[PDB]
């Protein structure tokens, strides 16, 4: 396994910015779950070798951090907070029309491979509630239509 | 350049200091900081000696504004009375429930951040500074990393910063999911490109941080404050609220309030006056049932004329309030409360470890009423046990908000046991 060189030069962009490469080791993950979808677990033996760090080293940070994900390839991540005020605020509603529009449950990716919901503790944006993430971006969901436009602009 | 979606959080001042820009909710670039005067503040303590610009900000009665309330300028004494070199740590991973105070520092008026971030590391003789960002503000850490180099373009990082002979240099880490990384020896663990597991205090940071050097980590409105004193000097800040707890804070209002978001004010206004004064009441004027102060502490209707300060009888904490109202069903809320809790636990220490998973599994069995008499006692003796052993504020505090609601709400728990 080889990483194709326009992630390969990402990486080493990354593991150059710190004073040392181990510091680089989360940003050049997000960097391989943005490209892949996801984490190849087949990745983390060349990372390893280019953050001069052991592999199990590498694997116990990939297990510890829940944003990286080793089991679903999906190009679109719907992040649902699931945390209390979200929660008081209507997180039920959201769930729900996300369903009606794309026939998934947090856990779960469209048939397509393109969406798939995660349900996560406080995104901390409260005062907007209920908040998910589609990958980078941040929003209130309004209401079904609103969700509707919104992941329209997702493709 | 484009940065990702930002939902626009209400921001409302009556200080128009941390919020002069930040109010706005948009991105403030270093043309806009400088108009306002930004960076003169920066040319100021180059001035001045590191130990003078200590004095000012111990003199300031700033505290930390990460929660604890520790005094700012006496970390910053602890730490340069160890051997360099020393680190200075900008801790913006804010995961607190509620807490969406810092980001709008960030995603605003950055340059405010930038400028505190030069002070403070030259204040303790740090060369080398870091922003740990949590994974899920990838606008922040975008919007930050070209703050970061218009700064180097107008020769506010760098070597030799101003003639000054100071060189800094700003690193922008991400987290990628734990609230534990929040935890300044975790944050460490994590900078050094660790699983974010937290370290025995003592030795604190400013004795052994990151790669065992005087480290001072400082919450984002900490640090967003240091340009402040310096700009006003010390007596003028602490002309801003009461003189014991003095200056601009942030509180992130959330919940059952009719003008949910961050509300810039001096620590001498209470929370009756946070949710009524200026959030504009409840939703459908409903009667408060209770505030979490994050997932830290519940305060119940009868608390509201506290201070929002760090005092004994305050509220202390992140300043965050969550207001819930006659309606919201406190087991409900506690069984949220736990789930977070069980969610981050790092697993280190054992009885923070099961607790957590046992206070949240139990507790969901309690509030779908399939709870056993055992599960009902064992619910209880896990809240009282997940502190014993733990090496850090998260299994100190994961029982803490649910015995409240236990104390301050009987009525609404024994519904739950009947
Ligand atoms: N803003 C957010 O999103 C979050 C905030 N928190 C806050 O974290 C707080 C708990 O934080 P901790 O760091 O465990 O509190 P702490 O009271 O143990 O420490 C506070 C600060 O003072 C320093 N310090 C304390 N005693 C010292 C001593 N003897 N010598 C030198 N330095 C000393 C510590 O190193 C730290 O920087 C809670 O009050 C909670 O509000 C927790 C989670 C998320
Ligand atoms: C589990 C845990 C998570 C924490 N998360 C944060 C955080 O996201 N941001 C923060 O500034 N402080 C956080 N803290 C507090 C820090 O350990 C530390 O007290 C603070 O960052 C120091 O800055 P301050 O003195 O300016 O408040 C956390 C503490 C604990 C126990
Ligand atoms: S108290 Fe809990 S979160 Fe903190 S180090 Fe121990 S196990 Fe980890
Ligand atoms: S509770 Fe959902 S963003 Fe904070
Ligand atoms: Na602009
Ligand atoms: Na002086």
């Amino acid at each position: 396994f080889e990483f194709p060189e326009e992630l390969k030069t990402k990486l080493q962009e990354h593991i150059n910015y710190f004073p040392k490469k181990r510091q680089a080791i989360l940003l050049c993950l997000h960097e391989i779950q943005n490209y892949y979808g996801y984490i190849p677990p087949e990745s983390l033996k060349p990372l390893a070798d280019m953050l001069e760090l052991p592999l199990n080293h590498v694997e116990g940070v990939v297990a510890f951090y829940d944003m990286f994900d080793r089991e679903d390839k999906a190009k679109y991540r719907i992040r649902v907070c699931v945390s209390i005020v979200c929660h008081l605020m209507g997180t039920n509603k959201l769930l729900k029309a996300l369903e009606n529009i794309l026939g998934i449950k947090p856990g779960e990716v469209t048939p397509d491979g393109k969406f798939k919901i995660v349900p996560v503790q406080c995104l901390d944006a409260c005062s907007e509630a209920p908040v998910f993430m589609v990958n980078d971006d941040e929003y209130k969901f309004e209401s079904e239509v609103q969700l509707n436009e919104i992941l329209s602009r997702y493709t | 350049r484009s940065y990702p979606a930002i939902p626009r959080i209400y921001a409302e001042t009556t200080l128009n200091m941390l919020l002069k820009r930040a109010k706005k909710p948009r991105v403030h670039s270093i043309d806009e900081y400088l108009k306002d005067g930004g960076y003169q503040a920066l040319e100021k303590a180059l001035n001045m000696s590191p130990e003078e610009i200590i004095d000012w900000v111990d003199k300031s009665t700033l505290r930390g504004r990460g929660g604890a309330g520790f005094p700012t300028g006496k970390k910053w004494k602890f730490a340069v009375q160890n051997p360099g070199p020393r680190y200075f740590i900008c801790n913006a991973d804010e995961s607190e429930p509620g807490t969406f105070k810092d980001r709008i520092i960030i995603e605003r008026d950055p340059h405010l951040l930038i400028e505190g971030i030069i002070i403070s590391s030259y204040a303790i003789g740090a060369n080398e500074a870091y922003i740990y960002i949590r994974g899920e503000y990838p606008a922040g850490y975008y919007i930050l990393r070209d703050a970061i180099e218009e700064a180097k373009k107008k020769g506010f990082l760098g070597k030799n910063i101003l003639g000054s002979g100071f060189d800094l240099e700003i690193y922008v880490a991400r987290g990628a999911g734990a609230y534990i990384c929040g935890e300044e020896t975790a944050l460490i663990e994590s900078l050094e490109g660790k699983r974010g597991h937290p370290r025995l205090k003592p030795p604190y940071p400013v004795q052994k941080g990151l790669w065992g050097k005087p480290t001072v980590v400082n919450n984002v409105e900490t640090i967003a404050n240091v340009p402040f004193i310096i700009s006003m000097g010390w007596e003028e800040y602490r002309y801003i609220g009461p003189s014991d707890y003095a200056g601009p804070k942030l509180f992130p209002v959330s919940g059952k309030v009719k003008k949910p978001g961050v509300y810039e004010l001096p620590m001498n206004t209470t929370l009756r006056e946070v949710i009524f004064k200026y959030a504009g009441g409840t939703l459908g004027n409903k009667k408060v049932k209770a505030v979490f102060s994050g997932a830290l502490d519940c305060f119940s209707s009868e608390e509201l004329d506290i201070p929002m300060d760090y005092s004994p009888l305050g509220f202390g904490g992140t300043g965050t309030v969550i207001v819930l109202t006659e309606e919201d069903d406190i087991v409900e809320a506690a069984l949220k409360i736990a789930e977070f809790y069980e969610h981050e636990t790092c697993g280190q220490c054992t009885p923070c470890r099961v607790g957590c998973y046992e206070q949240a599994n139990l507790l969901e069995k309690i509030y779908k009423g399939e709870a056993t008499e055992q599960d009902w006692e064992g619910f209880d003796f896990v809240n009282r046990n997940i502190q014993p052993t733990s090496i850090c504020g998260l299994g100190a505090v994961a029982g803490r908000l649910i015995r409240q609601t236990l104390e301050k709400f009987p009525e609404e728990w024994e519904k739950y046991r009947k």
